[PDB]
C-alpha cells in the first residue's frame, strides 16, 4: 500500500503572501483536497482476478 | 357453425348459436350486407347465447338474419408493405390503391411482454424545444404523454416532434388516429407524401398510417388503437427495427368503452365510467415497450374532460408513463406557447449523473425562482407590488423574464403568423439561463425574452426596441 | 399416463440426433439467431476474441511557481 | 440435454374423483358456476386450462368466481375442479432475494423457489396480551426523519403525498440504508424488508430492481409485484400475501418492514372486482367495507413480547392522493389506522426542500421515544430551535431592523434548514449525523453564507470519516455524547473552520 501522509497545512497555506498571488494558493488547496481521497482510492492493491 | 340474430341495442347485437359456440373475442360474419359486418364475441349470456359488440352500423339487421364464424380474431396483413397505407379496424385498404399483399398476418389481441424482456437502459432524446430539453427531458425509448384540455396545443405539439425527430429518424415509423377529426387525417397524406415520406411509386417509404376516426360507431374506436398498436410491433420483434409511434387521441379509447359498457349489463363507477376503467387501459398500455428486441419511443396525447385533471380517466394514464407534459389553459391566455407547464412536468432522467450536474443546477433552480413567484400572488393582487422587500421585488423581476423565455416559434405555426421556427441546440438553452439566473441581462426588459430562439436574440430584439 | 410416460421420451431420443443445431429452422432460426447475436453486441460494443488492454496515460505536468519573497 | 428428461420423470400423473360445476356464463372475469355443492366461501377453485380462482359469493343457484388471470380461455360449459383450501402462499426465508407474483411464483427465472410452509393471506391480527410497547429504533438514514419524526419498530408511519414527490424514493433509501446492519455480526440489528408493487407498470418494477442491486440491497429483499396488466383480483391479494411473508419472521423472532405501493390502487381492484358481482355501491361506488378491507391489514403489524420472541413488523403504506387533499374518502380511512404520518408537499420539493417533509405537520407518536441517547441531545435542542423559527420566519417583506432581537433566531434556521436536505441513493448513518448536527447547533456556522453549507457538509463528512475514526467509533459504541467526547469535539470543528475556506 504506497501512500504517504502529511502534515495539518490548511490555515497558513493560503495566506503565502505572494505579489498579490492570492490565486496561486487558493487554487493550491483546491487541487488538494480532491486528490486526496482519489488518490487514497488508487494506492493500495488491485482486486481480485 | 351458425346462428341468428335475437336482440340488436345500438352497437350490442345479440346473437345465439346452436352448436359450436365461439370462445370470446372470436370474429363473426354477417351473412347478407353489402358491406363487410363482423362482430366480436364479448359475453356468454347462457344456454347457447353469445353478446356481440360489432365494428360497423348495425341499421338494417332483422331478427334471424344469419351469422357465421370466422375461428380466428380480428387479423390485419402485417409486414413491410404497409408503409404508405392506410387501414381500418380490419385492416382493409382505404387508401383506394388496391389491396395489401404480405406474406403474414397479425391478430389484433396479443399478451404482454413478461418481467425478464424489459430494458432498463435510459438516454435523452435531444428534441429542440427549450422548455423540454431544460426542464422535463425526453428518453430514447420511453413512453411520453402530453395532457391538455381543449384547444391548448396538444397536437401542434405532436406535429412538431414528427418534424424534429421522425426526419432524423433510421428506422421506420407507424401514427395511429383514434377518435380525432378527419381533415387532420387528410392533411398527413398530403404533407408526407410532398415532403418524401410516402413514397407512391416504389419502396422507399418510412410511415405506416391507421385510421378511425370520430365518425364511427363506438365499437370501433375501442379497437382501432389495438391495430397501429399491431403493425409497430412486427417492426419490433420481426424486423427489429427502432420505431416511432405516434397516437393521438387516446382518451376516445376509453370515452367510447363506457358508451358499450351500460348496454353489457354493468352497474356504474364513479362520476359515469366504466366498472373497468383502470384494466384494459392496463392492458393497452403494457404492451407499448421498449424490450430486448427493439424499442418503440411513444408519443401519446391525451385529453382531460372539461379541464380536470383529478378526473378517473386521465388521473390513471401518468402511472404509465415516463416523461409528462402537462398543458395549462391560463398559461395560454397570456400567449405563453408551447403552453407546458413547468411547474407540473416531470422526466425519471433529470438527475445529476445523467442529464450532467451543470444542466441539473439549472434545472433545480429555475424552479426554485419560478416557485417563489408563485408564493405571494395573494399579496401581490391585493395590496400591490410596491409592498414588497427589495430581494423579492428581484424574484419577480426575474422570473417573469425566465416565464417569457420559454416559449418558441414552432416549425409548424410559421403559416399561422408569419414567423420563422426556431430549433436551438441544447448547450445553448443552458448557457442562456445560467445568464439570467446570475443577473447579466436585468437592465434589458421583458418584452425582449418574448418568442425568440437563442439567447443571442433577445439581445438583439433589445436592440431593436431603444 | 405412463403410456405417455414413455412417448415423451421415445421422441426427445429423437432430438438427439442432431448433426448442425436445428432440424427444421430452414430461414427462421438462421435470420433469428443471427438477428439475436447482433442485439448482444449492437448496444454492447465491438470487442475481439482475446485482444488485451492496450493503452497509454500521461499524468499532470508539475508547474513550478514564481515567487521573489523576504 | 439432462435437464428436460429429468424434469419429466419426477412428474407425478395422479388421478382421483375431482368435484366439479358446470360453467353458466363467463363475462369480464365472474364465472356463475352451477353446481359445486360442498364448496366453502373463498376456497381457491381452478378451471380446466390451468387457470385458478377464488369463489366468493355463496348462493341457492348459483356460485361466483373471480379469475385470478385472464377470462378468454373460458368457455360457457367448461368444468371449474375443487382443490380444497381457502387460499394460500408459500412462505420461508427461501423467498430473499426474489421477484416474484400475487401467487409465490418467481418471474425472475432463477428457477423454482424451494419453499417448504404455506401460510394463508387471510389470518387473524394478534390481540392485546402478545404485544409490547416499542423499544427499539428504525434508522432511515435520512437527516429529517432521523431527528424530527423518528419511527420506532412496530409502529404504521404512513408516507402520505401527491404524484412524482418522493414517496418511493423515502422508502427506497430506507432498504440501502439496512446494509451496514446486514453484514454486522449481531442478529438483533438486522432489518429484514419487503416491496409490494400494486397498479405499477414493468418498467419500473425491473428498473428499481437495478438500482437495488448494484448496491447490492436484494440480497435481503423480497418483491411481492402484480403489476397494472394483472387481472384485479391480483392486484387485491397482493398486500395480503405479501403481508404474509412478513409474517415469518416476525413470529419467529426478526424483524421485518413492508412496503405498500400503493393503497390507493388496492382499493379500485376492490371496487371493479365487487361490482361486477352484483354488490351495491356505496360512496363514489366504493364497497360498504373499505375501511374493513384496510384495517384487516395495517393491525398484523404488530410487537411481540419478549416470551413470544420479541419479533417487530414495521409497515409503511404509501398514498397518493388528488390535488394534495387529505380530506378525501381513502386518504381518511387510513390516517386514522396508523400512529403517525410523514406529510410530504409540491411546494418544498419545489423551493428546494429536497426530501420534501412538512416537518411542522408530520406528528409522529414517537414510539415510546426510542429516537437514540445521543441525538435526543442534539436533536431535542434543534426541534425547538426549529419551531422558534416557524412562527416568525413568514414575512418576505422588511420594514424594520431587529438584529441583536430577531435575526439571530432566524439565522439559526436557515443554517439547519440547509443542513436538512439530502441528495439520492446515499443514506447516512446515525454518528456521522450527531458530527454534523452538532456542528449546526452550537452556533459553529453562523459565519458561513448559506449557499456554502451544501459544500461544507461533504468536505467535513470525509475528513471524519479520513481522520477521525476512532472518534465516532465511541458515539455509536457508548450511545451518548459524553462530556469528554463533547471536548474533542469542540477542538475538531473549529480546526477545520480555521482552515475550511482558504
Ligand atoms: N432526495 C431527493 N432529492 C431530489 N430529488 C429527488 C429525491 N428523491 C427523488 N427525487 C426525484 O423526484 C422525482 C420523483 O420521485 P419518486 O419517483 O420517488 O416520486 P413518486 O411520487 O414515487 O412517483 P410516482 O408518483 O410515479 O409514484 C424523481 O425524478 C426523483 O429523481
Ligand atoms: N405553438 C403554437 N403557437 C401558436 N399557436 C398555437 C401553438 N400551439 C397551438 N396553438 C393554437 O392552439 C390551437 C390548438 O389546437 P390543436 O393543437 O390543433 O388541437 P387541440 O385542440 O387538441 O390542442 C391551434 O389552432 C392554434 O391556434
Ligand atoms: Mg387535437
Ligand atoms: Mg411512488
Amino acid at each position: 500500500r504506497k501512500l504517504a501522509l502529511k502534515a495539518i497545512d490548511w490555515v497558513a497555506f493560503g495566506e503565502i503572501i505572494p505579489r498579490n498571488q492570492k490565486a496561486i494558493a487558493n487554487s493550491l488547496k483546491s487541487w488538494n483536497e480532491t486528490l486526496s481521497t482519489r488518490l487514497a482510492a488508487l494506492p493500495e492493491k488491485p482486486p481480485a482476478i | 357453425a351458425t346462428g341468428r340474430i335475437v336482440a340488436v341495442i345500438g352497437a350490442v347485437v345479440d346473437v345465439q348459436f346452436d352448436e359450436g359456440l365461439p370462445p370470446i373475442l372470436n370474429a363473426l360474419e354477417v351473412q347478407g350486407r353489402e358491406t363487410r359486418l363482423v362482430l366480436e364475441v364479448a359475453q356468454h349470456l347462457g344456454e347457447s347465447t353469445v353478446r356481440t359488440i360489432a365494428m360497423d352500423g348495425t341499421e338494417g339487421l332483422v331478427r334471424g338474419q344469419k351469422v357465421l364464424d370466422s375461428g380466428a380474431p380480428i387479423k390485419i396483413p402485417v409486414g413491410p408493405e404497409t408503409l404508405g397505407r392506410i387501414m381500418n379496424v380490419i385492416g382493409e385498404p382505404i387508401d383506394e390503391r388496391g389491396p395489401i399483399k404480405t406474406k403474414q398476418f397479425a391478430a389484433i389481441h396479443a399478451e404482454a411482454p413478461e418481467f425478464m424482456e424489459m430494458s432498463v437502459e435510459q438516454e435523452i432524446l435531444v428534441t429542440g424545444i427549450k422548455v423540454v430539453d431544460l426542464l422535463a427531458p425526453y428518453a430514447k425509448g420511453g413512453k411520453i404523454g402530453l395532457f391538455g384540455g381543449a384547444g391548448v396545443g396538444k397536437t401542434v405539439l405532436i406535429m412538431e416532434l414528427i418534424n424534429n425527430v421522425a426526419k432524423a429518424h433510421g428506422g421506420y415509423s407507424v401514427f395511429a388516429g383514434v377518435g380525432e377529426r378527419t381533415r387532420e387525417g387528410n392533411d398527413l397524406y398530403h404533407e408526407m407524401i410532398e415532403s418524401g415520406v410516402i413514397n407512391l411509386k416504389d419502396a422507399t417509404s418510412k410511415v405506416a398510417l391507421v385510421y378511425g376516426q370520430m365518425n364511427e360507431p363506438p365499437g370501433a374506436r375501442a379497437r382501432v388503437a389495438l391495430t397501429g398498436l399491431t403493425v409497430a410491433e412486427y417492426f419490433r420483434d420481426q424486423e427489429g427495427q427502432d420505431v416511432l409511434l405516434f397516437i393521438d387521441n387516446i382518451f376516445r379509447f376509453t370515452q367510447a368503452g363506457s358508451e358499450v359498457s351500460a348496454l353489457l349489463g354493468r352497474i356504474p363507477s364513479a362520476v359515469g365510467y366504466q366498472p373497468t376503467l383502470a384494466t384494459d387501459m392496463g392492458t393497452m398500455q403494457e404492451r407499448i415497450t421498449t424490450t430486448k428486441k427493439g424499442s418503440i419511443t411513444s408519443v401519446q396525447a391525451i385529453y382531460v374532460p372539461a379541464d380536470d385533471l383529478t378526473d378517473p380517466a386521465p388521473a390513471t394514464t401518468f402511472a404509465h408513463l415516463d416523461a409528462t407534459t402537462v398543458l395549462s389553459r391560463a398559461i395560454a391566455e397570456l400567449g405563453i406557447y408551447p403552453a407546458v407547464d413547468p411547474l407540473d412536468s416531470t422526466s425519471r432522467i433529470m438527475d445529476p449523473n445523467i442529464v450532467g450536474s451543470e444542466h441539473y443546477d439549472v434545472a433545480r433552480g429555475v424552479q426554485k425562482i419560478l416557485q417563489d413567484y408563485k408564493s405571494l400572488q395573494d399579496i401581490i393582487a391585493i395590496l400591490g407590488m410596491d409592498e414588497l422587500s427589495e430581494e423579492d421585488k428581484l424574484t419577480v423581476s426575474r422570473a417573469r423574464k425566465i416565464q417569457r423565455f420559454l416559449s418558441q416559434p414552432f416549425q409548424v405555426a410559421e403559416v399561422f403568423t408569419g414567423h420563422l421556427g426556431k430549433l436551438v441546440p441544447l448547450k445553448e438553452t443552458i448557457k442562456g439561463f445560467q445568464q439570467i439566473l446570475a443577473g447579466e441581462y436585468d437592465h434589458l426588459p421583458e418584452q425582449a425574452f418574448y418568442m425568440v430562439g437563442p439567447i443571442e436574440e433577445a439581445v438583439a430584439k433589445a436592440d431593436k426596441l431603444a | 399416463v405412463q403410456k405417455l410416460f414413455v412417448d415423451k421420451i421415445r421422441e426427445y431420443r429423437t432430438k438427439r440426433q442432431t448433426s448442425g443445431g436445428p432440424v427444421d429452422a430452414g430461414p427462421e432460426y438462421q435470420q433469428d439467431l443471427d438477428r439475436e447475436l447482433f442485439k448482444l453486441k449492437q448496444m454492447y460494443g465491438k470487442a475481439d476474441m482475446n485482444t488485451f488492454p492496450n493503452f497509454t496515460f500521461e499524468d499532470p505536468k508539475f508547474e513550478a511557481v514564481e515567487k521573489p519573497q523576504s | 440435454s439432462s435437464i428436460l428428461e429429468e424434469r419429466i420423470l419426477g412428474a407425478d400423473t395422479s388421478v382421483d374423483l375431482e368435484e366439479t360445476g358446470r360453467v353458466l356464463s363467463i363475462g369480464d372475469g365472474i364465472a356463475r358456476v352451477h353446481g359445486l355443492r360442498n364448496v366453502q366461501a373463498e376456497e381457491m377453485v381452478e378451471f380446466s386450462s390451468g387457470l385458478k380462482g377464488m369463489s366468493l359469493n355463496l348462493e341457492p343457484d348459483n356460485v361466483g368466481v373471480v379469475v385470478f388471470g385472464n377470462d378468454k380461455l373460458i368457455k360457457e360449459g367448461d368444468i371449474v375442479k375443487r382443490t380444497g383450501a381457502i387460499v394460500d402462499v408459500p412462505v420461508g426465508e427461501e423467498l430473499l432475494g426474489r421477484v416474484v407474483d400475487a401467487l409465490g411464483n418467481a418471474i425472475d427465472g432463477k428457477g423454482p423457489i424451494g419453499s417448504k410452509t404455506r401460510r394463508r393471506v387471510g389470518l387473524k391480527a394478534p390481540g392485546i396480551i402478545p404485544r409490547i410497547s416499542v423499544r427499539e429504533p428504525m434508522q432511515t438514514g435520512i437527516k429529517a426523519v432521523d431527528s424530527l419524526v423518528p419511527i420506532g419498530r412496530g409502529q404504521r408511519e404512513l408516507i402520505i403525498g401527491d404524484r412524482q414527490t418522493g414517496k418511493t424514493s423515502i422508502a427506497i433509501d430506507t432498504i440501502i440504508n439496512q446494509k451496514r446492519f446486514n453484514d454486522g455480526t449481531d442478529e438483533k440489528k438486522k432489518l429484514y424488508c419487503i416491496y409490494v408493487a400494486i397498479g405499477q407498470k414493468r418498467s419500473t418494477v425491473a428498473q428499481l430492481v437495478k438500482r437495488l442491486t448494484d448496491a447490492d440491497a436484494m440480497k435481503y429483499t423480497i418483491v411481492v409485484s402484480a403489476t397494472a396488466s394483472d387481472a384485479a383480483p391480483l392486484q387485491y391479494l397482493a398486500p395480503y400475501s405479501g403481508c404474509s411473508m412478513g409474517e415469518y419472521f416476525r413470529d419467529n423472532g426478526k424483524h421485518a418492514l413492508i412496503i405498500y405501493d400503493d393503497l390507493s390502487k388496492q382499493a379500485v381492484a376492490y371496487r371493479q372486482m365487487s361490482l361486477l358481482l352484483r354488490r351495491p355501491p356505496g360512496r363514489e361506488a366504493y364497497p360498504g367495507d373499505v375501511f374493513y378491507l384496510h384495517s384487516r391489514l395495517l393491525e398484523r403489524a404488530a410487537k411481540m413480547n419478549d416470551a413470544f420472541g420479541g419479533g417487530s413488523l414495521t409497515a409503511l403504506p404509501v398514498i397518493e392522493t388528488q390535488a394534495g387533499d387529505v380530506s378525501a374518502y381513502i386518504p381518511t380511512n387510513v390516517i386514522s389506522i396508523t400512529d403517525g404520518q410523514i406529510f410530504l408537499e409540491t411546494e418544498l420539493f419545489y423551493k428546494g426542500i429536497r426530501p420534501a417533509i412538512n416537518v411542522g405537520l408530520s406528528v409522529s407518536r414517537v414510539g415510546s421515544a426510542a429516537q437514540t441517547r445521543a441525538m435526543k441531545q442534539v436533536a431535542g435542542t434543534m426541534k425547538l430551535e426549529l419551531a422558534q423559527y416557524r412562527e416568525v420566519a413568514a414575512f418576505a417583506q422588511f420594514g424594520s431592523d431587529l438584529d441583536a432581537a430577531t435575526q439571530q433566531l432566524l439565522s439559526r434556521g436557515v443554517r439547519l434548514t440547509e443542513l436538512l436536505k439530502q441528495g439520492q441513493y446515499a443514506p447516512m448513518a446515525i454518528e456521522e449525523q450527531v458530527a454534523v448536527i452538532y456542528a449546526g447547533v452550537r452556533g459553529y456556522l453562523d459565519k458561513l453564507e448559506p449557499s456554502k453549507i451544501t459544500k461544507f457538509e461533504n468536505a467535513f463528512l470525509s475528513h471524519v470519516i479520513s481522520q477521525h475514526q476512532a472518534l465516532l467509533g465511541k458515539i455509536r459504541a457508548d450511545g451518548k455524547i459524553s462530556e469528554e467526547t463533547d471536548a474533542k469535539l469542540k477542538e475538531i470543528v473549529t480546526n477545520f473552520l480555521a482552515g475550511f475556506e482558504a
